[PDB]
């Protein structure tokens, strides 16, 4: 076996499941990206670099010329696929152990072929051609952007482009003093509906409130035979 | 037995591309550079799949927000696509126009790994001692446009290289407006021809005009294993 | 062998050499990024392109739309890997920065190829199935001045260098070719959580001298049996 | 006399008077900044520059190298300051004559001596001091900041930073395309209440509501007399 | 001794009005690339106007008692004039045609700039004289969003003459100006032809009709 | 005839600075460089009042939100203040033991306008003619820090002219842990010392160090008029 390994994200505080004919090389936390000095830099969702084993609201530290290195002196970030479970309504930020219920949870798993993911730019969720066998299908996420600081992208080819659950906020920020949270300028694009006879006309603006599947496009992950 | 490769190329022109060899043609589309979201510029590696669009459209991305919202064309979002060989207008094309700017695209699988050289010098590069080539060009690295519009390609990807040595290789979409249109702010970087020089000698500064561009870029060959 | 490309890098001046029966494609210097335009475009150092043959201090060319081109026209930078040389007081210039640049190497490589972090002092093993190839220590992200910079990817080898420098990358002014070192250059490393539970705040600590190394994430490249 | 001139902005519909003792020039609508090119530049809400006679989404345009000028073609934003008006339950960017409920007026007046703006960082209205004639009172505002385009500021001495209403979203942000609304990376800063006694301990975190003003600091803008 | 700063636009150096006397001259500074950040000057205040020109006036000092002079890739931006764009960048004495002159002034009472959004030069308010009148300057960038922009107060939002690329970039350590396809200038638009609160109507405007979409302004000092 | 001036003094020192002769003190506090709120550098130039803050804290502001929601230390904001001449720690300062480490100001009533002036050579420049003398000290111009941190005087304000010349005149303060220390990635920007040059020759690469910097940077002289 040449072992071809990607990560698959639960969305919960739950470990997901490897995929049929999949092998489980560990289990762990979905990291999304960091912010260091106001740079994101992002992780492919796809890749086995956004499932650390360990969780913290600091993973990383800095170093200098002056040969000395600072944890948790500054003021950096860190990012997180987020869980379903609401936020408390006093809307502060969460610290200690509550931090459990918000983190998702992740698995490696090796393959002895590729995966790709297939976006149908529509409302159905697309089959994978000959040879290909289908293992999730989710919702097209691009993108999140922050504030002053850039963003996190995902490749729509990777798995990491295709959730299998829809959240208007997936991604979820942490500091170096520990606790974490949602904030405003947190934003995640999506890819559209758009209909073969929308190809060339002017965008009508929609702000939707609910149902949101009607203009969210489907996407499915597959592995080769 | 096959692993499940996927190989991407662009045409560069309104025709859409027809796939090399023995290889199987999974889908066609539009060519997608970057998306310029909430004014980050987020790119699609010209060599992935994810840089070929089926379905166009100057905003074919939506944001969601705080409290469960979420909007379509509701701001200043903008996008960047890949251009064809028609003549530059004198103002935005509005709407159906658009189309005969816009390259094609088409994705493939591929048995074995495709990847892409570049010699930095006038000379096209031979492929690895068995690796077969699948066409040439000229090496195209990176990218930037208005404000924090920017981007660029990996050197192993066949996007590293396009087929065409363009000074105006992509256009600026407005989003909501539904119109594209080329500015000044837009700049193309290519890998540079060094056979003038040796690797450690300080590059001399060069004015180049009209056709003497082609000759100082880099050239390359987008190779895969028999 | 299905045609995968490993790339590894020596942080020092002499050229590396492929593992077992790995063959070699090609040798070259290691690219971190260009600053093209204000704009920060990264190579991956676990992949071939970050491995570059011929070395310059700007290997670009800057191209507008009114079909004019400029080289060395302008302040951009480019940056590489650096060596474990003494860091000098002022910028060398020319063949002194030989000294500077680190070498890489691709080869080909049967099956796939990770690198696997522990985020703890320990060199992590590799799974079952799998056989180390190198070890080193986690390199996440790094940046020069402002938030210009990059990161690399966890599961790329890059994010996994054997020797662990607090300044492991130099910048090189691209139209005059001289390369040097600055105080605002910082480097992001995977930090020992060996004292820690997973949910605690994070004890914040400033290490100095060689306790740095004893404070840093170890990783290991694994590669799988077939 | 020399004439030294200031603004003062209602945050309403209805236009704001002129202070004690000085004259009124010109009324217009409250402007706060500008996001040309993805830079955010401001202006001081003290200054006459933050009061324009005539109100539109897009109030100037780019001019590039080829002698050309695009007036909203592409995607650039201009801020106002904002009134009490609630935005509709769709939650739908604001266009058309609609846009009067939601821009704020103002006034610029000319006076015989110079206008400070004093800072108390408590729940207390701080007093002018001696020989200073008090015109308003308000709130301490620093600054408001945008998504990946920086941010706009007020000087803690002009009377722009001291803002008659407290606004948890003081500036609308309007677009080329002739639509306005509030966004969820628009934020504002203010000085908080700090008392003698807090000055050097570890600051405590508290999520308070828009009404809950015990934590903005308060302000005065002063003239003077003889 | 309210200090007032006028920028010639062109190589002459200009000269103060009437009873307001000659503090110093120098030249046109928009603002410096250091470190890959953009500091402004307000080009209504003395501090634009620099008397000592330099592609790299400045001197970068870090932490360890150390101090670094070209040592970089800073740039500094100047006020230019309506000389000929040239191909490559130009060096040595020739830059000097492409660097603008100022002159700091003091005026008896407070100067301020007031803009009509109009093709008409708008009227100094009541117990005003205007000194001059020209185009509304409100932006400008350079590469990306690297850039700056005046006080619509100040009268450096009024420049006298109108070009669409009214600045030079200067690379510092290798001593060289030029211009660049990526500046692009921002000026206030002239609204006589739109309806109020309605969506602008764009425009692609080319040649001499620009100055007819630019808004005017007028600097005006008080008796 | 008295307009009203205000002017603000800085001691760089433990000390709080005293006005001159025949001015009225207005009040005293704590040297602010500028906020960085939402990862945005907001400055208050050191020559305005604003700039001199009577109540310190690691984190004088709050932010306010969409749904009428405002937040204090809720986030990763910090804040920059001049430092004093105290020697640098190795680790970040705690609570009260900042203090030591922060510049005192002060504010004063003066009844003419004062402006700074620059020589940019070693010698102390001249007020003009009918101007009087207040402090001469070095030209300060910008200055950078983390991330998008920067800022920079004035060249006619006071705050362009500082008494002491300092390699380290800042320091950064972690808002929410309360803790303040110097970095690396500081740098201060002073007028170059342009005497043994013509003013259009090329600038000519310098490493200053230890005592001999002092000569290299630009004097100048704070000056009202009489
Ligand atoms: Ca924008
Ligand atoms: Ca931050
Ligand atoms: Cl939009
Ligand atoms: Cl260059
Ligand atoms: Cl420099
Ligand atoms: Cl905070």
């Amino acid at each position: 076996s040449r072992g071809f390994i990607f990560a698959r994200h639960s969305q919960s505080v739950h470990v997901p499941q490897c995929p049929a004919n999949t092998n489980l090389l560990w289990e762990g936390y979905s990291l999304s990206g960091n912010v260091a000095a106001s740079r994101a830099v992002g992780q492919d969702l796809g890749q086995s670099g956004s499932c650390m084993m360990r969780f913290t609201t600091m993973p990383y530290m800095l170093c200098d010329i002056t040969n000395v290195c600072h944890f948790a002196q500054n003021n950096d970030d860190s990012l997180w696929l987020s869980t379903a479970e609401p936020m408390p309504m006093t809307m502060t930020p969460i610290q200690g152990r509550d931090l459990m219920k918000y983190i998702s949870r992740c698995v490696v798993c090796e393959t002895t072929t590729r995966i790709i993911a297939l976006h149908s730019q529509s409302m159905s969720i697309p089959d994978c051609p000959g040879g290909w066998e289908e293992m999730w299908t989710g919702y097209s996420y691009f993108m999140s952007t922050l504030d002053n600081v850039g963003g996190v992208g995902q490749n729509l080819v990777s798995p990491g482009s295709c959730l299998e659950e829809f959240r208007a906020q997936p991604v979820i920020e942490c500091h170096g003093h520990g606790r974490c949270n949602y904030y405003d300028a947190l934003a995640s694009f999506w890819l559209t509906v758009i209909e073969e006879q929308d190809q060339f006309v002017q965008p009508r603006q929609q702000t939707l409130k609910a149902d949101f599947t009607s203009k969210i496009s489907r996407c499915t992950v597959c592995r080769r035979r | 037995y096959l692993t499940g490769i996927l190989i991407t190329r662009h045409s560069q022109s309104e025709t859409v591309p027809a796939c090399s060899a023995g290889h199987t043609e999974l889908w066609t589309g539009y060519s997608l550079l970057y998306v310029d979201g909430n004014d980050y510029a987020h790119n699609q590696d010209l060599g992935s799949p994810g840089s070929c669009v089926p379905r166009f459209s100057t905003l074919p991305v939506l944001s969601c927000g705080q409290n469960n919202v979420c909007n379509y064309a509701s701001r200043n979002d903008k996008t960047f696509w890949l251009t064809t060989n028609a003549a530059i207008p004198m103002m935005p094309v509005e709407n159906i126009e658009i189309r005969q700017y816009i390259s094609r695209c088409v994705v493939c699988e591929a048995p074995a790994n495709v990847i892409a050289v570049h010699s930095q010098t006038i000379e096209v590069p031979d492929c690895p001692n068995g690796w077969e080539g699948l066409w040439i060009g000229y090496s195209f690295l990176m990218h930037t446009a208005v404000g924090n519009g920017g981007g660029g390609q990996a050197l192993q990807s066949p996007g590293s290289c396009l087929e065409d040595f363009r000074a105006t290789p992509f256009i600026e979409c407005n989003g909501a407006k539904g119109t594209c249109h080329f500015y000044e702010t837009m700049t193309s970087f290519w890998m540079y021809n060094l056979e003038s020089s040796q690797p450690f000698e300080r590059p001399q500064q060069q004015t180049i005009k009209a056709g003497e561009r082609q000759s100082h870029v880099s050239r390359c060959q987008v190779c895969m294993k028999n």
